[PDB]
């Protein structure tokens, strides 16, 4: 399984979604989005403390991991359905 | 201060430890009212005395049945007595209901009106039916030895012993009914079967008490 | 102060060192009640003396009669002459009457201290009885109580506690190996790595029951070992 | 207990108990004396 | 201190409770408008009770297999924890002195006495030290905290006489208990996944870690 | 802004005192019957929780407990 | 009988919950007004977890028992549900994909589970009802969809949606202000919520009647 197409696609999807939110390209627990899909500050009630310089909390890790897993599953099943 | 049924919980306000065998056991508040509590005290005393007589008779008959004396079991004694002796069952029922009706009616009207049976309307007897307390009918007939009219502390101790023995006898009668309904044998037969092998002959192995066993 | 049963532990308030052999040991608080404490002291003294007698009897019996098992010595067929195959009913009657008399006298002495010291038949024959559980007089004809009774009482209670533990050790050793204490010690000395509690445990050498003449007496081990 | 007995003494509870008793009596009479048409 | 901490939990988590690492993202210890069972006293008490029960459970679930691997106990014993009679469909042991239901009834009476008296000391502090219990009430007085009763028996060797020593030992107890709780969860998950004992899983994983893990045990 | 569990402890005492006083939930029905209309009113306003009081919290609590009673009946 | 006893236990728990929540621990008004959290839980937890649990029961109990029933096996000879749930040999014989365990689910090899998760459609020619493999796969898809839907609203973290913001952002030139004040209306009036819920609930019941006669889902129902 290691090195296969499914493993590589899933790892790339998770890494891409985690790297987008960390470098100010995807919604996070600290930055929300307006109606014009523009990043704006949020008002999180929890206020998860994080030593990360960009304020990346564990909630962001879970959200990005779930989104990346959904994207990777969809891509893998889509490629398997078209013969690729 | 006094020991209660469930340690740590305060006893109810309607149970102040004055009655015999008071442990503050009334979670449903059945005897919260004073008159209802008095009626229930007499009911518990009658139940305990009848259960004590029943338990003693069952134990004695079972003892005679276990040894070669020819005694029958308690669940067959009625049939054996009615068939062995030419005794008509409805006649015995009527006689018992007549005697019990007279005694219970006198006790009932004495509960409604204390000391009313001491007027002498029953063959001239007066002091024999005056009644000492509720559920405790002292006198020369019910207490010929006079244990209730001497040494008050001993009388209170005997009251506690009576109510505790009555409750234990009620539990014993319930156990007799459940044991006969489950095992189908006599109480001493169950005791002997348990003494023969206590680790494998109990309610957890009878196949009726625990259905998932 | 006296040495307690553990370093750093605090003795209870009721254990101030008055009684002999006090180590401030009471994890269950059973000695909180003074009356209960006195009764438990009498019970401990009785257990101590009976256990010392039992341990000494087992050891002397194994030394003098090594061919007789102490666990099965109670059987009527194992009794010495002329008590062999004797009726156990009369023996139990003798012991019951004598022990009942002496124990009722001791119990009455506990209930009312210094009230049964005098002999009920021959007047004038009394025992001093300075403390409960220590009658003296005819019970101590050698006169060893006219000295340091505290250290002697401490020695007595300590030897009794050790004998209690030792007697229970003898019972479990016999129930797990089927031999007496000296036989078990010799068997362990023959091969310590082969004969010990690691392998002897789990086996109950005591039978299910024994037929003593006419009636059967049920028997069991202290733990559920293999019969 | 007094309040509970007072609640049991209300019109719907009393009507329910009374009608259950009357219905049970009529049902038991028709059970032990099946098909009664005339006296 | 731990991951997942937040300013919301730090408002009521000042470090007074043992094992307070500021980990409460769900806000279960908020004293404002708290009631029922979701309140600081019951939650802390339940955590220490689970900690002690899980410590006993982890040690008892791994002890027979480890002792059987060393030859200390015979082969008739040394069975998996889920095959000792707990779950009869998974396996049962017939070498006990009685059937499991008889022993279960004994456990019912024993556990009811212990647990109900413990509950009464929690509901009414010190109520277990007055009513007669064959002289055992002298050690059931407890203390202010229901989670730490102490006394001549619960604190047999009088350990942690100093306040700092008691705090240190309490932190050690809660950490060991949390580790044991995670171990019990792992024991159950490994029992459902591999169908073998925890010690056997550890040995198989130590023999070949790449080919013996949760990834290779899926199929 | 913060989603948490906000609960009040022991707001209503469990007792049978109100079981013997029909129409206690309504201020007009608590006086007692004078005409038969009252009886019908007693059943026409039993579940009208917003009519008994204007407190939204009390109405919500009554609705939530009534939902539990309904689920018990269904079970 | 066991289900009846469990239902009685659940009824006792429901009544105890109502009493406990009215006399012992009553929730505050702010707790009832958490529409975002309530919707997240009802979508994900209640609906999604219920569909997932029912899918698990169908995959492990309904499918093998009903397969043996349709094959002509007597109900007494059919293995008990716990026997089917305890060993992989019986399930592997009835469904070969069970021989690989849950490994194809994690390796994204879902196509291997095509023996018990199909798209047959139509009806079972033996029983006249819908294929239980289709219903199991249906509940699996429903569970995943509802679990995804249960992570849309904002509760205590930055991620999620605020229904008030969504309602206020929808405003056209033909409707004036729009949905302003609708969030306050639905979070403070129980009658408005009851009206919406009753309307959709009745419409759903009618849809259920139509779909149930047209596509009979139970065996020997049509
Ligand atoms: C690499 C990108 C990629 C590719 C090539 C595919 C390709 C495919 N996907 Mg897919 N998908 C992707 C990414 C991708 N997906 C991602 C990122 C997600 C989100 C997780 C999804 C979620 C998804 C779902 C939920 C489904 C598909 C489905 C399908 C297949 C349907 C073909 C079609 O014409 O639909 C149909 C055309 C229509 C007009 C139908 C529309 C009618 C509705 C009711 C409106 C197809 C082979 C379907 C499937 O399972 O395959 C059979 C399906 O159910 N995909
Ligand atoms: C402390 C936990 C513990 C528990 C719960 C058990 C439980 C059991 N053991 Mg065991 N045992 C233990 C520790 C334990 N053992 C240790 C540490 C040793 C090494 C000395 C042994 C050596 C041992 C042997 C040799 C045998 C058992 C056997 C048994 C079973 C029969 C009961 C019996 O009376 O045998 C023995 C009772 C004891 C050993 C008392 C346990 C003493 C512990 C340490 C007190 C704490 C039983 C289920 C028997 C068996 O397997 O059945 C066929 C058996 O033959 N055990
Ligand atoms: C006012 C109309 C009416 C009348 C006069 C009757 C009369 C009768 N019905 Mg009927 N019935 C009616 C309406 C009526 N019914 C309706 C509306 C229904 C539908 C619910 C029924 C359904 C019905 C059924 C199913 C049956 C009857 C039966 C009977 C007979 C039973 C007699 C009895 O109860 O034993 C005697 C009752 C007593 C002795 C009670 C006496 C009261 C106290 C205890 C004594 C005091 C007396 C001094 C009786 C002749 C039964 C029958 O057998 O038919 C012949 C029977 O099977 N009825
Ligand atoms: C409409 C359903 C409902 C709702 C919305 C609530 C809501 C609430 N309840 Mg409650 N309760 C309910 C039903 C409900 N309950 C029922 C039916 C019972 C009877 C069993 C109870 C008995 C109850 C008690 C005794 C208490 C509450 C408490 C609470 C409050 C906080 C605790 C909590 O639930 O958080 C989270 C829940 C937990 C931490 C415990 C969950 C543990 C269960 C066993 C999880 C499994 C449940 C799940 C359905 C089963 C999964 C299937 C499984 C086989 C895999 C909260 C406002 C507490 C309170 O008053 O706080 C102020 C409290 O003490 N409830
Ligand atoms: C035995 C325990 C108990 C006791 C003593 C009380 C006592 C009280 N409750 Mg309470 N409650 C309980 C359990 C209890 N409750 C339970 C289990 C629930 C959950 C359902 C509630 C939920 C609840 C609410 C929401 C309210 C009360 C209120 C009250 C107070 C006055 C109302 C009243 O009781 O009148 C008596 C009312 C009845 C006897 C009606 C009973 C209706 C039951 C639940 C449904 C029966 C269904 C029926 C069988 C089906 C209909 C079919 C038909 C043909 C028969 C009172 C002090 C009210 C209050 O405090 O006023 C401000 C309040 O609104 N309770
Ligand atoms: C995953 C979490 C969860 C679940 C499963 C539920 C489930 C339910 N809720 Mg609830 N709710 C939740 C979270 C949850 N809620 C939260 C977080 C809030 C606060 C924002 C609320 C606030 C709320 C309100 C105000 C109401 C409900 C109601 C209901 C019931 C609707 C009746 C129905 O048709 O369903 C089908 C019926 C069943 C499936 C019966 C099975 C019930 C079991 C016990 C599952 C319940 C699980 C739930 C989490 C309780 C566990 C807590 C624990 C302490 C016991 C239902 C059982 C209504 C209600 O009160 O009903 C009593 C209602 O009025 N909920
Ligand atoms: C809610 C739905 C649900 C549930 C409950 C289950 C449950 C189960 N499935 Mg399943 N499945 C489902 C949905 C579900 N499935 C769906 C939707 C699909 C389609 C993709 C499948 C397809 C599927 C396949 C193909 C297989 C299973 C299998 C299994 C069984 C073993 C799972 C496993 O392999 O290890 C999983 C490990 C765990 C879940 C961890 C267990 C956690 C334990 C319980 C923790 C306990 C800890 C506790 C502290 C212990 C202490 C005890 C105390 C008394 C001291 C299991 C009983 C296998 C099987 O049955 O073999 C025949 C199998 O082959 N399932
Ligand atoms: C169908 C036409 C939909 C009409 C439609 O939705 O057009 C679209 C139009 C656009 O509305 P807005 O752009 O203001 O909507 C924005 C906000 O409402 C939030 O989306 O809505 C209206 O015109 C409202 C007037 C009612 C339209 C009156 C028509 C009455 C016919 C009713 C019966 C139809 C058969
Ligand atoms: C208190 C309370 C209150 C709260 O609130 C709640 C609750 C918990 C409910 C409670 C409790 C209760 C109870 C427990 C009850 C029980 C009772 C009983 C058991 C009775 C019996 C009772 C019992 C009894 C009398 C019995 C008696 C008996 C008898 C006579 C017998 C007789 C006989 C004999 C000799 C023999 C012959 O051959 C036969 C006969 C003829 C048969
Ligand atoms: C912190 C936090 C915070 C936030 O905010 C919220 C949340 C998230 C919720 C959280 C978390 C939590 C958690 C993690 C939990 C978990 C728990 C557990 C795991 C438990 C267990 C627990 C566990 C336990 C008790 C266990 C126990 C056990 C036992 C007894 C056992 C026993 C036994 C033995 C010995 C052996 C044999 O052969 C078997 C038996 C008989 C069986
Ligand atoms: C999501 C968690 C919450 C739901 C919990 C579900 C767990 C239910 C508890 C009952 C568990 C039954 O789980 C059962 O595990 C055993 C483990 O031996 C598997 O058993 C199978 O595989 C194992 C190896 O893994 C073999 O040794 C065994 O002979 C074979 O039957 C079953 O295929 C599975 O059905
Ligand atoms: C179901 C979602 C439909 C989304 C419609 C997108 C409308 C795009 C125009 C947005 C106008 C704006 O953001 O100012």
């Amino acid at each position: 399984f290691i090195g296969s197409s499914t493993n590589l696609i899933m790892v790339a999807s998770t890494t891409a979604t985690l790297a987008a939110a960390r470098f100010g390209l995807a919604p996070t627990v600290k930055k929300n989005t307006t109606a014009g899909l523009k990043l704006v500050d949020s008002k999180n009630s929890a206020g998860v403390i994080s030593n990360d310089p960009a304020g990346f909390t564990i909630v962001d890790v879970l959200a990005m991991g779930a989104a990346g897993h959904g994207l990777g599953v969809g891509i893998v099943l889509g490629l398997k359905g078209i013969g690729a | 201060v006094r020991p209660v049924w469930f340690p740590g919980n305060p006893p109810p306000a309607h149970l102040d430890g004055s009655l015999a065998g008071d442990y503050g056991f009334d979670p449903l508040f059945l005897g919260q009212e004073p008159q209802t509590l008095k009626w229930y005290v007499q009911a518990e005393l009658v139940h305990g005395r009848f259960a004590m007589l029943g338990a003693a008779g069952i134990i004695l008959t079972s003892i005679g049945a276990k040894v070669g004396l020819g005694f029958p079991e308690w669940y067959d004694a009625g049939k054996v007595v009615v068939e062995k002796n030419n005794i008509d069952f409805p006649t015995l029922m009527v006689i018992q209901f007549y005697l019990m009706g007279w005694a219970e009616t006198k006790r009932w009207y004495d509960f409604k009106n204390p000391g009313s049976q001491a007027d002498g309307s029953f063959l001239g007897f007066t002091e024999e039916f005056k009644g000492l307390e509720n559920g405790y009918p002292g006198g020369r007939f019910f207490d010929p030895m006079g244990l209730s009219r001497g040494d008050a502390a001993k009388y209170q101790e005997y009251k506690q012993k009576e109510v505790k023995n009555g409750r234990l006898a009620m539990i014993a009668c319930l156990g007799f009914a459940a044991q006969y309904a489950a095992t189908g044998k006599g109480p001493l037969d169950n005791l002997a079967d348990h003494l023969a092998d206590p680790n494998h002959v109990n309610f957890a192995t009878n196949g009726v008490s625990i259905p998932i066993a | 102060d006296r040495k307690l049963w553990a370093p750093g532990v605090v003795a209870p308030e009721y254990l101030k060192g008055d009684l002999a052999g006090d180590y401030g040991w009471d994890p269950l608080g059973l000695g909180a009640d003074p009356t209960a404490l006195k009764w438990y002291r009498q019970s401990e003294l009785q257990h101590a003396r009976w256990a010392m007698l039992g341990v000494a009897g087992v050891l002397v019996q194994e030394i003098v009669k090594p061919d007789v098992y102490f666990y099965e010595a109670g059987l009527p067929q194992n009794l010495p002459e002329p008590f062999t195959n004797i009726n156990m009913g009369g023996l139990l009657a003798w012991e019951f009457i004598l022990m009942h008399w002496v124990e009722v006298r001791r119990w009455q002495d506990y209930k009312n201290f210094g009230s049964v010291n005098e002999d009920p038949i021959f007047k004038g024959n009394k025992v001093p009885n300075p403390e409960m559980g220590y009658p003296g007089g005819i019970f101590d004809p050698f006169g060893f109580s006219k000295g340091n009774l505290k250290e002697l009482q401490t020695k007595e209670i300590k030897n009794g506690r050790l004998a209690m533990i030792a007697y229970m050790a003898f019972i479990l050793q016999a129930q797990a190996t089927g031999k007496g204490p000296l036989a078990a010690l010799s068997a362990h000395l023959s091969n310590p790595f082969g004969n010990n509690i690691l392998k002897n445990i789990g086996t109950c050498t005591v039978p299910h029951s024994v037929d003593v003449q006419g009636l059967t007496i049920p028997l069991t081990c202290l733990w559920p070992g293999s019969q | 207990m007094k309040d509970f007995t007072t609640y049991l003494s209300t019109a719907p509870v009393i009507a329910t108990i009374w009608f259950t008793f009357t219905a049970g009596l009529l049902i038991e009479i028709n059970r032990y004396f099946p098909d009664p048409l005339v006296f | 201190l731990y991951v997942g901490a937040s300013q919301s939990s730090l408002a009521y988590l000042d470090g007074s409770l043992p094992g307070d690492f500021g980990f409460d993202p769900l806000g279960l210890l908020d004293p404002v408008n708290s009631g029922g069972f979701i309140e600081p006293k019951w939650l802390q008490y339940s955590e220490v009770i689970h900690a002690r029960w899980a410590m006993l459970g982890a040690a008892g679930c791994i002890a027979p297999e480890v002792l059987g691997a060393a030859g200390l106990i015979p082969d008739a014993t040394n069975i998996k924890w889920f095959e000792s009679g707990v779950i009869p469909p998974a396996g049962s042991y017939n070498g006990y002195w009685a059937d499991p239901y008889t022993i279960f009834f004994v456990e019912i009476v024993a556990m009811q006495f212990a647990e109900l008296r413990r509950l009464q000391d929690f509901r009414y502090p010190g109520s277990m030290g007055q009513q007669y219990f064959l002289g055992l009430e002298a050690i059931f007085k407890g203390s202010g905290d229901a989670a730490y009763p102490g006394g001549p028996f619960f604190n047999l060797f009088n350990l942690g006489k100093t306040e700092a020593a008691m705090k240190e030992l309490k932190l050690k107890e809660i950490k060991n208990g949390r580790l044991a709780m995670l171990a019990m969860l792992g024991y159950g998950a490994q029992a459902v996944m591999t169908g073998k004992g925890p010690f056997q899983n550890l040995v198989e994983h130590l023999a070949d870690p790449v080919n013996n893990n949760i990834l290779t045990n899926f199929g | 802004k913060k989603v948490k569990i906000a609960v009040d402890r022991n707001p209503v005492e469990t007792s049978f005192e109100k079981w013997a006083k029909p129409g206690h939930f309504s201020r007009t029905l608590s006086k007692g019957p004078n005409t038969t209309t009252w009886i019908w009113n007693l059943h026409a306003d039993a579940h009208d929780f917003d009519s008994h009081t204007s407190d939204l919290e009390e109405i919500s609590r009554k609705v939530f407990s009534a939902h539990f009673g309904q689920l018990g009946i269904i079970f | 009988y066991t289900t009846a006893i469990g239902g009685l236990v659940m009824a006792a728990a429901m009544f105890f919950a109502g009493w406990f929540h009215y006399h012992k621990a009553a929730p505050k008004l702010e707790w009832f007004q958490n529409v975002e959290s309530m919707l997240n839980h009802h979508l994900g937890g209640l609906l999604g977890l219920g569909s997932l649990a029912w899918a698990g029961h169908q995959i492990h109990v309904s499918l093998p028992v009903n397969k043996l029933l349709d094959a002509g096996v007597d109900p007494k000879e059919i293995p008990l549900p716990h026997d089917l749930l305890l060993n992989r040999a019986i399930m592997a014989d009835l469904y070969p994909s069970f021989a690989k365990g849950i490994a194809p689910f994690f390796t994204l090899n879902w196509s291997e589970y095509s023996d018990f998760l199909t798209f047959k459609g139509g009806l079972n020619p033996v029983t006249g009802g819908l294929w239980l493999s289709d219903t199991a796969h249906h509940h699996v898809a429903i569970a995943v969809l509802f679990l995804v839907a249960g992570h849309m609203y904002r509760t205590n973290w930055g991620i999620g949606h605020s229904m008030k913001e969504i309602l206020e952002a929808h405003r056209g030139p033909f409707t004036g202000e729009g949905h302003v004040g609708l969030y306050e209306i639905l979070t403070t009036s129980w009658h408005a919520q009851l009206a919406i819920n009753l309307a959709l609930f009745g419409s759903l019941s009618i849809i259920v009647a139509h779909h149930m006669y047209a596509m009979p889902p139970y065996p020997y129902l049509a």
